[PDB]
């Protein structure tokens, strides 16, 4: 049973707690142990806080990293934006000496040092790796087939891009996340421009809601045209956009889709037999009941 | 009263070309190193280096082609093995082995030749006068 | 010994960095120096006259010139030393410009003067110990080899043969012609490629002075400028030419190219000439215009069914049990003309080359548009066989790219061939529109700008924007090309029926292996390197090897042919003379110091050293022709039994001693 | 009997078996080879005078090898260089040579450099726990043992102590105690670790012989097919008796060999740190080497020095008449020999000026060895500079993790 510190940023615990609950339960069912991070905070959200000040972005991400450093554990994440912040600041401060120095003399005011000893993983990346739980182990753990459901994957942008800074391979047409959805028994479908941004990154969600919603609506149109019955995602930002933004699209525009948006951990819980009440699917703006009727 | 005496033995086909290119491009560096110009660095016998160090070279530099880029297919592998062994001998006779180094400078690296010149001069200046000159007496 | 020291000013390039007067007075007070003197331009005729007058007056044994680099002016001053009654090799330079002045210009003058005095002292010390050498002259075999049967190889072979030298033309493939045989029409004149080349293919095939050896490779090369012992692998073609059949005893003949064999062969495989678009049997020719019309058998795919031999009948041209024969050929010079291949553009995933059906590259487009190709010359969509009406051309596909996937250089001809293809589609399909997504149209050659003007006049759309990514419509299989029109200032989404990628070119497959066999180095770009990038673009640093064609860097057919004839001329220079002088830097074994240990023998890359019998003692023997003067053996030998002719240990040690003299 | 067998061997002839130090198997094998005409001569050591004088001898009459029987512990000489100089390198005649570990290593060094013919030479190797200089042994016996040295009959290093047999009885003193007091084995013998010459054709010793044969049997290890043939021929013609060795004997032979390795390591340590470090080692080396009077005994005695004319004799390296000679003289030997020094000690012990040539050279050799991984004198592996390899050179440059040869090479 591999053990990881569970970073747990802002949106999953405070808006979609079923995501974190299913994360812990399903990760324990497969051979992974997710340990609470002691006093972790907002990973300085890369858009809304990196746009303001890169130095304080570095300092806060480094503080989050040195918490798990003192814990002597590897970070595990469930958010693409949190992955950007944590993993990328870890990678930058493992190689840039003057930035290490600057962050360290900022952190020395709170009796705290960064040395760069741990690694950062996304939970879906762990589920895909073969050393850690693999696709076959996921298939083994699945107990409810979830058959006869068309499911559209949204990769997001901060997990895989830029490919010159990550290690997940092709960004033009990846299929790895489609294999994790196929392990659950749901057939993943392909839609036009599947690698498009959801529109919520960089603080655009806050600065220009209509612009962000138009970017989201382009995706929703493509997904409905494909014929999806739900949208899996690996990011609480993207889930919030696809969930709230459907309501804001219904009100600001006149478009109705009613497409449930679920984190992959929530689908994994559904596959492994967790209850909808135990997943808190009532906390989503868009009702999941048609999808539950199909897969149950 | 003291100026470092550094001697370089540079091959004709990459290190001499690189030094010439640095000169042509007008890259300045201090005037402390004087060169010998053999055809390949395979020509450099160990006794050349040891003779330099016993005459009183504060430093010795041997510059040649990159591995795989010798004009004569493999003559700088022989030189590299010889200079590794020379580094070992100087360490065990108690002379400071950082007085000697072997750099691989291509025909197009005039800038790198200038940087090598500067770094060799700096290192020998830190090290100081060689001890042989007073140990002889 | 009596040495003269002549210090050049180089026209203030040296006098503006040091004190030439002080250097000259120091040279006068140096030991062994008879005369020291200075001049403004020692490389000029008054400078050589000054050297010669000094030699005659002062009875000089050797000459030291404190001037520019030896790599620039050894031949000049060696000839000046010869003219004057000395050996050319009693001369030594002291580089006090490119290694003293130009690097110690600013704010440091007496330091540069001291460096110059040191360099002059070391040069005088070496020259006081130099002695007479005579360059070795070696005979040159009167044959030549041309590796590559493309336009550059064929032009070089024809040029050498018509100059009268017997020539070998080695081609790995069963036919000569190269890429130009695959081209359909040619820019900027729109001539048919095969029509203009077939005359020259026939000339090569008929020339009595050319030994055309198709379907053959170069296993190994040893030797030098004089004699290159080149071993060739005659791959098992499986079919006999009439000459070989008569030699083996079959009077009725060999292969006449009737085609019955391929009419009955049941195996069907892709044709590499047609870039895989077209079928060909196990026994086959690339196209109907191949020069040796001899019908290779593909032994990796033949099932030995024996139908081909029954079809061939009494001609008996097919030998299904043939094996790779090896031949050793002695040649005087060699010309390398290996050409190029298209860079693998499936690595650029944003342009769905392998993943979308209707995305092709420019050689596949050229085969699709040729009238002899898999189609009847009709461009049709690969996805469904329908005629396109909008065609996009992605220029710079994988080129001028610093991301590590593509090539950082320009492929030279891809702007021109994309213009040609746009013209061809707009004239062959009525109402079709060509869109060129370009980033610097490069029409630099003769009539190229006029060709560009004419294409725009016929109505190709030029959108200045590098393509960002390509999406495939799920149903119509149409391709959505996304970029920005940089001049218009807006993003665009052009939906085309067919997308053509103008991919970069790279050195052919196996070219690095062949150039390592011949001893040629590579460029920064990865192409074969030339002797001097400006004034010698054909010859290489290894003597007797010359470059021709795209193998030295991408070029159009005109530039390729000019380069090929230049290489043929350079390869003919030593063959016509019949003599060639080697540089007397050889190793010479001093036998009554050799102990016969034999340890130096393995230190020679060229195998110039061996153990032999002289006066009962086993001593080492140098093949002075094979030696190249590197000095590895002579730097090894513990007993000092190997002497390097112009860089002897006493000379080098005298230089070291003079450096430490104060 | 076959290339790896470990045997007990003694001579059938009772007189040969008495005069052998152990069972006479080296003298029975040499006698058999000579008289059955495997070999045309035999190069062994005999006493020329008192047992402190060891004289090499080429023997062709099979009647003279009984005089060669017995081991002289004061025989500090080296045989293979004599075969190259005065027997034409054994290029035309077969020989059978009795040799210690240093003499086997020297055979292999000279055969690498093509100076002898190991196809012709047969090497019967003996175990060696150390040799004493004859004059130092005399002073040892006069002072520490309190005996007149001319009284001694035999003398041997057995169980790490120096047993002497004189008229009156026998005595014994620990060799470690003697070596602390300033006597004992030679310095290079204290540092030596070539205790069982497994590179020879046969290895004979008194280690591992236990029980009823503790002084009348030789432990033989057959180390090659040539030695197997010699032994089988001798046993069949009946000049030598063979019984398979005792497993307990094999075990304690291994233990004594291992303990000798450890002792050699300890002496290597204490000597090499006794030389100093940094500029102190340069003043030690330079002040010692300023004594050299250029007798060239070190060059003429070294097995690795095979050059017709030494570079130390060339006027562009060493000024011909300047007697307080340059440090270049010894730098030219460090450069040429230190990569393959077999620690024979001949250079140290033949120096009129008492310069620690072997100590300096071995101090350099041990870590040229741990750098390049080349053990001198074991087999036909070419010297490190006579065989340079492309892949290995890449490997040492990459291991430094550096673009040049400057640093990150040593710990
Ligand atoms: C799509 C496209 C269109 C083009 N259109 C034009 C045009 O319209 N006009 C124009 O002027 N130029 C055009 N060019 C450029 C033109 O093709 C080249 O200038 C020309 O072909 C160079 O010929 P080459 O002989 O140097 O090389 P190649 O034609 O490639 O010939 C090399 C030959 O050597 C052989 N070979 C390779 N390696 C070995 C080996 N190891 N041993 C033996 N043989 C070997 C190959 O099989 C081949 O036969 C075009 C290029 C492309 C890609
Ligand atoms: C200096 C020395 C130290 C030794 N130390 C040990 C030891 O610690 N442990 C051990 O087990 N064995 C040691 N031996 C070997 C020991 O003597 C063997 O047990 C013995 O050689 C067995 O042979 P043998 O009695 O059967 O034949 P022997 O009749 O003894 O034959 C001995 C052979 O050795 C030759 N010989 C004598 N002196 C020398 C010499 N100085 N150099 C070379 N050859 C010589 C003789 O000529 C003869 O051919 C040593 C030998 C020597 C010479
Ligand atoms: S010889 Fe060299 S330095 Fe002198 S004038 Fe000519 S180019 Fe200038
Ligand atoms: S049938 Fe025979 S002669 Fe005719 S093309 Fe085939 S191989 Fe040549
Ligand atoms: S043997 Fe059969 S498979 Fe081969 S070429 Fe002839 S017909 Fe074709
Ligand atoms: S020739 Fe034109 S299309 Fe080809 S790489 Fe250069 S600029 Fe791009
Ligand atoms: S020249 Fe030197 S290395 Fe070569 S065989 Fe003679 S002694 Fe040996
Ligand atoms: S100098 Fe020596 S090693 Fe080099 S090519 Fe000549 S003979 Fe061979
Ligand atoms: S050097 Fe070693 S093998 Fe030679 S006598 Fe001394 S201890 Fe024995
Ligand atoms: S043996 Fe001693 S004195 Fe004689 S040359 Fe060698 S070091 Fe000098
Ligand atoms: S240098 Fe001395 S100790 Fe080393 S092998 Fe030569 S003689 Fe023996
Ligand atoms: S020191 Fe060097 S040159 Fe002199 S004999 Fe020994 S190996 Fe030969
Ligand atoms: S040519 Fe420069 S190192 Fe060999």
């Amino acid at each position: 049973m591999h053990e990881y510190a569970f970073f747990l940023g802002c949106i999953a615990p405070n808006r979609y707690p079923g995501c974190e609950a299913s994360a812990i339960k399903t990760s324990e069912k497969v051979g992974i142990k997710l340990l609470p991070l002691k006093g972790a905070s907002c990973c300085p959200a890369p858009g809304a806080f990196g746009s303001i000040d890169l130095n304080v972005w570095y300092a806060m991400a480094a503080r989050n990293l040195v918490l798990a450093e003192e814990m002597k554990k590897d970070i595990a994440l469930i958010c693409n934006g949190c992955y950007k912040s944590i993993w990328e600041v870890n990678h930058i401060l493992k190689h840039n000496d003057e930035l290490r120095d600057n962050v360290n003399e900022v952190l020395a005011e709170i009796d705290m040092q960064f040395k760069g000893t741990i690694d950062v993983w996304h939970l879906a990346e762990l589920y895909y790796d073969d050393k850690v739980c693999g696709v076959q182990k996921i298939k083994d753990s699945v107990t409810t087939p979830l058959s006869g459901a068309k499911v559209a994957a949204h990769y997001g942008c901060h997990l895989m891009k830029p490919k010159k800074e990550r290690h997940f391979g092709d960004t033009e047409n990846p299929m790895w996340f489609e294999e994790l959805i196929g392990a659950l028994g749901a057939e993943p479908i392909q839609y036009r421009n599947k690698m498009q941004c959801c529109g919520a990154g960089g603080g655009v969600r806050g600065y220009d809601i209509v612009h962000a919603l138009d970017i989201t609506n382009e995706k929703l149109i493509n997904i409905q045209e494909a014929g999806a019955d739900a949208i899996t995602e690996l990011c609480p930002f993207c889930q919030l956009q696809f969930d709230r933004g459907q309501i804001e699209i219904k009100e600001k525009f006149g478009d109705v889709y009613n497409i449930p948006v679920l984190h992959y951990n929530e689908l994994l819980g559904l596959a492994q037999g967790m209850s909808p009440q135990d997943l808190a699917l009532d906390l989503h703006a868009i009702d999941c009941t048609p999808f539950l009727q199909k897969v149950l | 009263d003291w100026k470092p005496q550094i001697l370089a033995i540079i091959c004709n086909w990459c290190s001499y070309a690189g030094a010439d290119l640095a000169g042509g491009a007008r890259i300045q560096y201090p005037p402390t190193v004087r060169a010998i110009r053999v055809m390949c660095t395979g020509r450099v016998d160990m006794l050349f280096i040891l003779k330099a160090f016993v005459e009183g070279a504060d430093g010795v530099l041997v510059s040649g082609c990159h591995f795989g880029d010798c004009h004569y297919l493999e003559g700088n592998y022989k030189a590299a093995k010889r200079m590794f062994m020379i580094k070992n001998l100087l360490r065990n006779i108690g002379l400071d082995d950082r007085r000697f180094r072997m750099t691989f400078v291509s025909a197009s690296e005039g800038a790198k030749w200038g940087m090598v010149m500067e770094d060799v001069t700096n290192t020998i200046k830190e090290l100081g006068p060689s001890p042989i000159k007073e140990f002889k007496k | 010994p009596r040495i003269g020291v002549f210090v050049c000013h180089c026209g203030t390039n040296i006098a503006g960095s040091m004190s030439i007067d002080d250097v000259v007075n120091y040279a006068k007070t140096l030991p062994y120096v008879a005369v020291a003197d200075q001049y403004q331009y020692m490389c000029s005729t008054p400078g050589q006259k000054k050297i010669d007058d000094a030699i005659k007056e002062y009875n000089l044994t050797g000459v030291v010139v404190a001037a520019c680099s030896p790599r620039l002016h050894e031949p000049t001053f060696r000839t000046a030393t010869k003219e004057g009654g000395l050996n050319p090799f009693r001369f030594e330079m002291a580089n006090i410009r490119e290694q003293n002045s130009w690097v110690h210009m600013h704010g440091m003058w007496d330091e540069a003067t001291q460096k110059a005095k040191d360099q002059v002292r070391m040069a005088v010390a070496k020259a006081a110990k130099l002695e007479d050498l005579v360059p070795k002259s070696v005979p040159v075999e009167k044959t030549a080899m041309v590796v590559g049967g493309g336009v550059a190889g064929m032009q070089a072979a024809l040029d050498l043969a018509s100059a009268g030298i017997k020539t070998y033309l080695i081609e790995r493939t069963p036919t000569i012609g190269g890429r130009m045989s695959q081209l359909d029409k040619t820019f900027p004149t729109l001539d048919c490629s095969q029509c203009i080349l077939t005359p020259k293919m026939v000339d090569v095939g008929r020339h009595p002075n050319i030994e055309m050896m198709t379907y053959t490779e170069v296993e190994k090369v040893e030797g030098y400028i004089g004699n290159f012992d080149v071993t060739l692998r005659k791959k098992a073609r499986g079919v006999l030419t009439p000459t070989e059949a008569t030699a083996k005893g079959i009077v009725g003949g060999g292969c006449n190219g009737c085609g019955d064999c391929s009419a009955v062969c049941p195996v069907i495989k892709p044709n590499p000439f047609e870039m895989g678009m077209a079928p060909r049997k196990a026994i086959y020719i690339y196209h109907a215009q191949v020069m040796p019309l001899i019908y290779t058998v593909d032994f990796d795919s033949c099932v030995k069914c024996g139908l081909c031999v029954e079809a061939c009948g009494d001609k008996k041209a097919i030998d299904l049990e043939m094996q790779d024969e090896f031949i050793t050929v002695k040649v005087g010079t060699a010309v390398l003309a290996t050409g190029y291949e298209l860079f693998p553009i499936e690595n650029k995933r944003e342009w769905g080359y392998k993943q979308f059906d209707n995305v092709i590259n420019a050689l596949e487009f050229e085969r699709l548009i040729c009238a002899s190709g898999p189609t009847g010359g009709h461009l049709v969509r690969p996805s469904d066989g329908k005629t396109p009406m909008k065609v996009g051309f992605v220029l710079c596909a994988g080129s001028r790219d610093n991301t590590g996937i593509g090539k950082p250089y320009c492929s030279r001809f891809c702007c021109m061939y994309s213009l040609k293809h746009a013209h061809q589609i707009m004239e062959k399909i009525p109402g079709a529109v060509a869109y060129l997504f370009y980033m610097d149209i490069r029409s630099f050659g003769k009539m190229y700008e006029e060709f560009y003007y004419r294409i725009q006049h016929e109505g190709a759309k030029f959108i200045r924007g590098r393509v960002a990514n390509v999406l495939e419509d799920k149903e119509t299989k149409n391709l959505h090309v996304f970029t920005e029109d940089t001049l218009l200032g807006r993003p665009v989404d052009v939906e085309v029926d067919l997308l053509v990628l103008a991919a970069a070119v790279q050195p052919n497959e196996g070219a690095n292996e062949l150039r390592k066999k011949f001893g040629v180095s590579a460029s920064q770009d990865g192409w074969m390197l030339e002797a001097h990038p400006k004034l010698n673009p054909c010859g290489t640093t290894t003597a007797g090897v010359f470059l021709a064609g795209v193998c030295q860097g991408p070029k159009d057919i005109p530039d390729t042919v000019a380069q090929a004839e230049g290489a043929a001329s350079a390869a003919s220079i030593p063959i016509h003379m019949g003599e060639v002088e080697l540089e007397p830097y050889f190793a010479m074994c001093i036998d009554e110091l050799c102990a016969g240990c034999g340890m130096c023998v393995n230190l020679c890359p060229y195998s110039a050293l061996s153990l032999g019998e002289k006066n009962g003692r086993t001593v080492m023997v140098v093949t002075e022709a094979k030696c190249k003067g590197c000095g590895t053996c002579g730097g090894f030998c513990p007993g000092g039994a190997i002497k390097m002719q112009h860089f002897t240990t006493p000379q080098i040690v005298a230089q070291i001693d003079a450096f430490f003299a104060g | 009997a076959a290339k790896g067998d470990m045997l007990y061997a003694w001579a059938k002839d009772a007189e040969i078996q008495k005069k052998g130090e152990c069972g006479g198997a080296v003298t029975a094998l040499l006698k058999h080879a000579l008289e059955t005409k495997m070999v045309d001569a035999v190069v062994a050591i005999k006493k020329g005078k008192d047992l402190y004088d060891a004289v090499p001898t080429v023997i062709t009459n099979p009647e003279d090898i009984i005089q060669t029987a017995g081991s002289l512990h004061c025989g500090t000489l080296l045989i293979p260089k004599l075969i190259k100089k005065y027997l034409n390198g054994a290029k035309d005649m077969k020989l059978a040579v009795t040799c210690k570990g240093c003499d086997a290593m020297a055979f292999y060094e000279l055969a690498k450099r093509n100076q002898i013919n190991l196809d012709n030479i047969i090497m019967i190797g003996v175990n060696c726990g150390g040799s004493v200089s004859p004059v130092t042994a005399r002073k040892m016996i006069s002072n520490k043992f309190g005996v007149d040295p001319d009284t001694v009959h035999k003398e041997e290093i057995d169980k790490g102590q120096f047993i002497i047999e004189y008229e009156g009885g026998h005595k014994g003193i620990k060799i470690d105690e003697l070596e602390e007091e300033g006597y004992g084995r030679r310095s290079n013998c204290r540092r030596c670790k070539m205790k069982i010459p497994r590179q020879a054709d046969i290895a004979a010793g008194n280690w591992g012989v236990i029980g009823d044969k503790a002084g009348k049997a030789t432990f033989l290890e057959i180390c090659s097919e040539k030695g197997a043939n010699l032994v089988n021929s001798a046993q069949s013609k009946g000049a030598l008796e063979i019984s398979p060795a005792d497993p307990k004997g094999i075990d304690i032979r291994a233990k004594v060999e291992k303990a000798m390795f450890n002792l050699g390591d300890e002496w290597r340590h204490r000597d090499f740190e006794g030389m100093g470090k940094g500029k102190d080692r340069l003043k030690l080396m330079m002040s010692e080497s300023s004594k050299c009077i250029k007798c060239y005994a070190c060059v003429e005695a070294c097995p690795i020095c095979y050059c017709i004319e030494c570079s130390t004799k060339k006027p562009w390296y060493i000024a011909p008449g300047v007697l307080p000679t340059s440090f270049m003289f010894h730098l030219i030997r460090f450069a040429h020999v230190s990569d393959s020094c077999i620690n024979c000690g001949q250079c140290e012990e033949l120096c009129p000026m008492e310069i620690p040539n072997a100590l300096f050279m071995h101090s350099q050799q041990v870590e040229i060895e741990k750098m390049f991984g080349h053990i001198p004198g074991q087999d036909m592996t070419p010297p490190i500079h006579a065989f340079v390899e492309e892949k290995a050179e890449r490997a040492r440059l990459d291991a430094t993790g550096t673009d040049s040869i400057y640093t990150n090479i040593f710990t």
